[PDB]
């Protein structure tokens, strides 16, 4: 099959999370849910995730609680059957900038903006394609590429030819911790917060692992030791033949 | 595969000196690469016994070789689980390679395919 | 119980076997012999030994097979590249 | 070895011994790794941002 | 006499655990089956607990499975043990049936042992294809789509038979339903299907690496072998920990993350690890009929082996021609399986071709011309006139 | 010898169905053990069809049996048999466990397959009730919330016990899925449990209605039994046609038809009919604590009877105040039925309390010394100094 | 196999009753016995016996618990009419 069909092969960034004993960057997370909201969020839902996910990972339980409020979910309807609106709270899912699959279609060309949830796991390539492909756009495609209208190039993605412009550019966001907000650090902010969207439960999992493979590797070698012992009699054991007289 | 079939074509090559000089080198050869002789066992001691031809064989062997068979499967089970092979000077020479058990399980062979021939005999008027 | 089929396998006391005689064994308690560390000096040189009779019907066919594998793959990338599109179009439909 | 011989004198450890020895374990073994854990990855913990945060 | 042989429960767990006679020779190859055993055990049990909290509608299966890794409490523990669980199951299973097949262990007296075997290795695809199915990912709505499928080869009824099993139109919510039910049975099927296979093994007892009787020098189940069970056992779970903790997406398909999608298939389509071998033989038939009639020969030939081994020894110990070819088999498998995982491209095509075709030659051409040719060596190489 | 002696599997089927040697005279109480396992099997399998369009969700799950008994091609059929046949298989229970209370058949040497009874009985109604609360009608609802709180009584962590099997603050979403998935597995639990029931009764065989041995005279299981089987399977399936049919809502409760709502318990609450006895135990003591352990200890009695039965020979049969008070025992264990389906009212309240009373003192007092005192009447009667 | 332990029952031909003796048998095949109808003239009032010895010690406990039952029905009935709301307040709390 041709290069351009599978697509440009993402190379590997030293993630900070990569490795048995590494947790995610928490901070690099809390900078991420800011690219998602300000820029992400205006074409694509995060409908898996729970803002009371966010307190004690990248937020307070306070900065959640305001941020939750700022949308309107459907409430109870009310003594009379009317129905009614209500802040959001903790309990509920962040909201998505589309009511339906057809509304999402006309604001996009007629393409789908898919969900975020699981991005990272739902690709080849993971936390390595998502990266590559935001941060690698070109401002022209190579010579002789016919381009459809609407269309933007992009080597990573299979087939060259996809739905979503560069939406990254140098200070599109203005970091609350301080740090310089260039195309690269933006990128390299999202998708780790897309990666724990994605594996919520990352940095437990690997501690979990952690004590279960030196207990299991102990009584791994602990049980050779034990069956070695139990065998030697059987090992060490000695024969003789006198053959019996007619 | 019964051995009255494997003689059959083993004695054909074994006559014709045109196969005979061709092939049994090769056999030799391939004997020596089973290695069966390392662990003390000869090759007729490496027969699956269970059916009944093998059964009447090993119960019509003399008393000194079947306790001699039992020694030598015994040995060979406990170098096995050794993962070891013999000190070369307990190996099974090929003058020793005899096939003891052939002559048993032949005169088995005829005995229960006369059998089956005469228990279908049909008849001619 | 019921009668039961006649089997290649006994048990303690009947197993099966042939009568043995003649043939003597010895044994040493486990607890009087050397706790386990003199597996090696003895036990060392004389392993591996068991895969150097082997690795022969084990590598060769895997050899057989890898280049087998190396070969067509060699030859699709080349066919789907663009020195290759000419050739692809003869061996292809 | 005699630091053998001292806590169970040429007997086996029984149920009762080892029961005992597991609780203790689990708690003693789950601080242990716990600490190394957070320990390695300071400075990209929520505990570390929190800090470094004023709200 | 000891309680343990007089009480009616006691004695069968002594006859079959403590004091059976083992071969004192048999080596590690002789562990797999526990640990097929272990296996089953581990899926029936993250399994149970995990359909306490899944839904089989078609509009909530994938959600109920998020829900199990996101909210459940230790829910992506039972996920990732059960689904890499699988996949253990089988490459243990491999090496059981590989074992069998190199030491001769599917001959007299045990063909009736290889024969339940057999079916247990196709309730095992079975169970696993069902459980894939519930996840309802987009392999899983294609791989429910083309298995059901299937069955429309045959003559005259095929495609009622599917209409049939989809319960409707097409894979929809009357199939997801049906296969979890489904999926839920089958495992215990399994269970009494194993029982059966250690009832067979009893009468005769395990064979041995040398092929011939241990009648002569056999050791208690009880010590010996249930230490040495141990040994696998918990190297077992060492390298399963390795996967579930560190790595437990490797053996999966980053395709099932995204819902079941009617209208599009996925541009690249890679199937189960475990069923790879068996896609490539099927893409290789360029006939409907007969792509799937061969696929299923392909493992209904397992049962032919019994008679086309002309030897008179049993097994590949001392055999040079047949450990070799032994080994071409076994490659030619993970080729089959690496082909599998190509596009339907020039050099593969042939490829998979030929190598469909080796692996049926194994056991109706190669097997019995070897094993002839070796017993006349055998014979020449000692008899004097 | 023939292959059904020969053959491992045919050996079991031949020495328990086929050439099992039976007491000459045993009666068609002895045809109630055919018909449980008959009962078994007709659970699991309108129960694993039934599965495939069954939704556990608690917004869905009085609905989806509504679809199963309107859309489902035969879908009333298969509840109203799975329904219909849990009584059944209870009604038959009981006159197999009667049976064996009359004819001494849970005495030496058959304590173990009594006992492997009781608890086969216990798994049986947790069965039940778990298949109840899935309806989730509500009875169901105020049922699952009855029986989960009953682990309340334990002290200290009594209420833990219970919001861990709640899943949650009360009966909710987590509660009927885990009891559907747990409905699931506890019937092959039992069938397990049946196996072993079987092989107990194997070792020293049926008794018989004399009470004495039956070794001077048995006629093969094969023909006799299995013919004389077939007539009280039939007589089953006919008034079990007629209920499914023609009344298939007598045995049930019209509060099922109306979906479960948390806030509000019915006004006249009426257990399932099997449960009655059970249930009037219950509310006759005025303790939460001692009201569940002495119910508990209404089914665990059962194990005492092979050490209070002082008596010298087996069964009622010969036995004129054993058989007298044996039916004492009867009818007053449908009177705590009675008593269970009536209101908390004045006669009633003192008759369920003198009933219970009645129930437990057959077990310890009553049958000790009325089988000392026939012992000495036998006695007494023949000797002549 | 292994070892089985005693029981009470063995199998045809070591059934473990004690040695029989002078004791005949006799049988007619049911090939040639008379076509199920005779069982009535001479199977009618033989019949029915069986029930006519038993049906005390099942009618006595019947009765019994069928009057204690009735009884105390009856007794509730009143206790919740207008005529016995008096009585009711003395047996009640
Ligand atoms: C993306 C792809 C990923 C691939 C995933 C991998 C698949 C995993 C699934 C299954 C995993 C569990 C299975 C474990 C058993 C499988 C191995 C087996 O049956 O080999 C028997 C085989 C037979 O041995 P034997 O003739 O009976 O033994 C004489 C012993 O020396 C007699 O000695 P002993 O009893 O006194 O002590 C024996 C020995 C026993 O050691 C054992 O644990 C048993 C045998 C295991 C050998 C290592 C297998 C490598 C697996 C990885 O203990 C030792 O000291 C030997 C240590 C060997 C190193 C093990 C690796 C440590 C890795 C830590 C991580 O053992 C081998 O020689 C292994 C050959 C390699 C086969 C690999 C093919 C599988 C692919
Ligand atoms: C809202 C509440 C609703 C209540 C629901 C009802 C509960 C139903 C659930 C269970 C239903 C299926 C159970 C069937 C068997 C249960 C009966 C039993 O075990 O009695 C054995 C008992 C022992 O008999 P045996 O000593 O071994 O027999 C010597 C035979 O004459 C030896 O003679 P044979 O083998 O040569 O022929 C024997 C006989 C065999 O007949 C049979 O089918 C077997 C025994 C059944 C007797 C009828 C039971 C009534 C059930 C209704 O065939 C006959 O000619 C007798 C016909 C008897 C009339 C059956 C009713 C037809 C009704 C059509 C609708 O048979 C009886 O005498 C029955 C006594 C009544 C007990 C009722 C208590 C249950 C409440
Ligand atoms: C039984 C014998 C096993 C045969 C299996 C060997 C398959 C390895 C294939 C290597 C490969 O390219 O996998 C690609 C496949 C998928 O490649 P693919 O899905 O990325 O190709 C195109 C798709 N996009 C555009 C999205 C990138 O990886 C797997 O799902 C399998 C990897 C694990 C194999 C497990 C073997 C363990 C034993
Ligand atoms: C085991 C022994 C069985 C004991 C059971 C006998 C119970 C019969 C009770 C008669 C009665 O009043 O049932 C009322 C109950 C219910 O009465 P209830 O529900 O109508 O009382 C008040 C409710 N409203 C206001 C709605 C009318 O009927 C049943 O659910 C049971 C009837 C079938 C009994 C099955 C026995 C077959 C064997
Ligand atoms: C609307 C103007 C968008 C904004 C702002 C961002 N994205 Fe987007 N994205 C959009 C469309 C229309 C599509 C469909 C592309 C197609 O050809 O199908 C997408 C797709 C993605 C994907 C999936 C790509 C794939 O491999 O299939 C990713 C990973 C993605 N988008 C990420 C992403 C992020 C992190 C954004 C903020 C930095 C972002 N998008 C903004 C439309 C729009
Ligand atoms: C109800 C009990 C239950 C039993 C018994 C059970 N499973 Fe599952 N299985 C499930 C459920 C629920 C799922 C869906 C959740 C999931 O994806 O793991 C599942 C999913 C699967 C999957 C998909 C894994 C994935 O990628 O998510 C496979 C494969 C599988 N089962 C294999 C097996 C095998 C093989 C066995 C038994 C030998 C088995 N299961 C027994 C309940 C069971
Ligand atoms: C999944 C397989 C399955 C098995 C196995 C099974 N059931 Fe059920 N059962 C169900 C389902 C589904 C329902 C809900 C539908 C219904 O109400 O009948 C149910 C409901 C019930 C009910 C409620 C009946 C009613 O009023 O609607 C009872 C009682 C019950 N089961 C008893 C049993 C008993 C007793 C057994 C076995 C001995 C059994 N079940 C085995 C699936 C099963
Ligand atoms: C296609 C073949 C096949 C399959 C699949 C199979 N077995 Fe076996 N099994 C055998 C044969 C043949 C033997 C006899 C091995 C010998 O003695 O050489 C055996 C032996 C065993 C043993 C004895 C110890 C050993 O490993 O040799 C156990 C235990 C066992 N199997 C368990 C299982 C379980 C559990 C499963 C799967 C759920 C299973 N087997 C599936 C062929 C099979
Ligand atoms: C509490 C007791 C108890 C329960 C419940 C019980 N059994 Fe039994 N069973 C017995 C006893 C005792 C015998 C011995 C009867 C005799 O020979 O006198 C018996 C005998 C049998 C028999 C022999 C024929 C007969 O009816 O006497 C069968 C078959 C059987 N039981 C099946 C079952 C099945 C199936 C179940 C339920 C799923 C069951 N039993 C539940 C006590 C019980
Ligand atoms: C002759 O040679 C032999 C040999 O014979 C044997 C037996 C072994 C040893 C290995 C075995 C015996 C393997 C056997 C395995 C099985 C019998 C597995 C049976 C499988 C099952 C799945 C049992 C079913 C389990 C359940 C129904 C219960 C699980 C579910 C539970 C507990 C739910 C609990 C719920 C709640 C809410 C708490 C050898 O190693 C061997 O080598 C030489
Ligand atoms: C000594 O005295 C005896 C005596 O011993 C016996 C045995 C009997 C005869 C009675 C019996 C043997 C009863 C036995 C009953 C059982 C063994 C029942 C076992 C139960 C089961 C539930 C088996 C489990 C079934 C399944 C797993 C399969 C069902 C499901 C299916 C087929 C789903 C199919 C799906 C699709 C999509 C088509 C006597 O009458 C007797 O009297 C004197
Ligand atoms: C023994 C049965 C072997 C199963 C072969 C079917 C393999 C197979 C396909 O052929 C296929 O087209 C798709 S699309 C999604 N999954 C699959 C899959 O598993």
């Amino acid at each position: 099959m041709t290069a351009a069909e599978h697509g440009l092969h993402a190379p590997a960034y030293a993630w900070s999370h990569n490795g048995p004993f590494e947790t995610f960057d928490h901070a690099s997370i809390r900078r991420g849910y800011q690219v998602y909201r300000e820029v992400c969020a205006a074409c694509h839902s995060l409908d898996r995730v729970a803002w009371r996910t966010l307190v004690g990972v990248s937020h307070t339980n306070e900065e959640v609680r305001n941020m939750a409020e700022e949308f309107e979910y459907d409430d109870e309807p009310d003594e009379q059957g009317n129905p009614k609106k209500r802040p959001g709270k903790l309990s509920d899912y962040i909201p998505g900038p589309y009511p339906n699959e057809q509304a999402a279609r006309a604001a996009n060309q007629g393409a789908l903006p898919p969900d975020l949830s699981l991005i990272v796991k739902a690709r080849h390539g993971g936390c390595d394609y998502i990266f590559s492909l935001l941060t690698g756009y070109p401002d022209e495609p190579p010579a002789g590429v016919a381009l459809p209208p609407g269309s933007n190039y992009n080597p990573y993605f299979p087939g060259g030819s996809i739905a979503m412009a560069r939406v990254l550019f140098d200070d599109m966001v203005e970091y609350e911790d301080g740090t310089p907000a260039t195309t690269s650090q933006m990128a390299k902010d999202v998708t780790t917060f897309l990666n724990w969207c994605a594996e919520p439960e990352h940095d437990e999992r690997k501690r979990l692992g952690l004590k279960t493979v030196i207990i299991l590797s102990s009584l791994y070698l602990l049980s050779i030791w034990v069956k070695k012992f139990k065998w030697a009699g059987i090992k060490t054991r000695k024969f003789v033949f006198n053959p019996p007289k007619p | 595969q019964s051995f009255t079939s494997i003689a059959r074509i083993g004695d054909y090559i074994l006559k014709s000196p045109v196969l005979s000089k061709l092939c049994v080198p090769v056999a030799n050869q391939f004997i020596n690469l089973a290695g069966y002789k390392k662990l003390g066992l000869k090759f007729d001691d490496l027969i699956a016994e269970e059916n009944p031809i093998m059964q009447t064989a090993l119960r019509r062997l003399p008393e000194d070789e079947s306790y001699a068979r039992a020694y030598r499967i015994i040995r060979a089970h406990q170098t096995e689980l050794t993962h070891h092979l013999l000190p070369r000077n307990e190996w099974i020479k090929a003058q020793e390679d005899v096939p003891y058990l052939l002559p048993y399980i032949l005169e088995a062979e005829a005995a229960a395919k006369e059998k089956d021939e005469l228990d279908n005999i049909e008849v001619s008027k | 119980g019921p009668p039961s089929g006649k089997t290649y396998m006994g048990w303690w006391g009947h197993m099966g076997g042939p009568k043995q005689k003649g043939i003597t064994s010895y044994a040493v308690s486990p607890y009087a012999q050397k706790p386990l560390q003199g597996i090696f000096h003895n036990a060392v040189f004389n392993s591996f030994r068991r895969f150097k009779s082997q690795f022969l019907y084990v590598l060769i066919p895997a050899g057989i097979y890898w280049y087998w594998w190396k070969n067509g793959n060699e030859y699709n990338e080349f066919l789907y590249s663009k020195a290759g599109r000419e050739e692809l179009e003869r061996v292809n439909v | 070895s005699s630091l053998y011989k001292t806590f169970f004198k040429r007997n086996a450890v029984f149920v009762g011994t080892i029961f005992a020895g597991a609780f203790v374990f689990q708690t003693v073994f789950d601080t242990a790794i716990t600490s190394w854990y957070e320990n390695h990855n300071k400075g990209k913990l929520w505990k570390d941002v929190k800090a470094r945060i004023a709200a | 006499m000891a309680f343990r042989k007089s009480n009616v429960y006691l004695s069968l767990v002594n006859s079959y655990i403590i004091d059976s006679p083992q071969p004192s020779s048999i080596n590690y190859w002789w562990n797999m089956g526990s640990l097929l055993g272990l296996c089953l055990v581990i899926q029936i049990v993250t399994g149970i607990f995990m359909a306490m909290h899944y839904s089989s509608n078609i509009e909530l299966a994938f959600s109920s499975v998020e829900h199990i890794m996101r909210d459940v409490h230790n829910g992506y523990i039972l996920r990732y043990l059960h689904a890499n669980g699988a996949s253990f199951f089988f490459m243990v299973m491999f090496m059981h049936m590989a074992k069998g097949l190199y030491y001769g262990s599917y001959r007299s007296p045990r063909v009736t042992l290889w024969n339940v075997g057999v079916i247990i290795f196709t309730l095992t695809i079975a169970t696993a294809f069902l459980g894939y199915c519930c996840v309802y990912g987009q392999m899983s709505h294609w791989g429910a789509t083309v298995i059901t499928n299937l069955f429309s080869a045959i003559p005259f009824v095929g495609n009622d038979i599917v209409s049939w099993l989809w319960g409707g139109f097409s894979v929809s919510n009357p199939t997801i339903q049906r296969f979890f039910a489904l999926h839920y049975l089958v495992p215990f099927i399994i269970a009494a299907m194993v029982i059966m296979h250690l009832m067979a093994l009893h009468i005769h007892g395990s064979s041995n690496p040398l092929g011939i009787t241990g009648n002569l020098d056999r050791i208690p189940m009880h010590s010996y072998f249930i230490f040495k069970d141990l040994v696998t056992v918990f190297l077992f779970m060492l390298i399963l920990a390795l996967f579930v903790f560190y790595s437990p997406n490797t053996l999966g398909h980053p395709d099932n993350y995204i819902p079941g999608n009617p209208l599009v298939t996925p541009a690249s389509i890679v199937p189960e690890w475990y069923l790879l071998p068996f896609y490539a033989i099927l893409r290789s038939i360029p006939d409907k009929l007969l792509g799937v009639i061969t696929m299923f020969a392909a493992i209904l030939v397992l049962l032919v082996l019994p008679f086309t081994d002309r030897s008179v020894v049993r097994g590949n110990t001392f055999k040079v021609l047949s450990k070799f070819f032994f080994f071409i088999f076994v490659f030619n498998f993970v080729l089959l399986g690496q082909i599998g995982a190509c596009h339907v491209e020039v050099p593969y095509v042939l490829m998979g071709q030929i190598a469909t075709f080796i692996y049926f030659a194994y056991f109706l051409i190669i097997v019995p011309v070897i094993s002839t040719i070796e017993n006349v060596l055998f014979y020449i190489g000692r008899v004097n006139k």
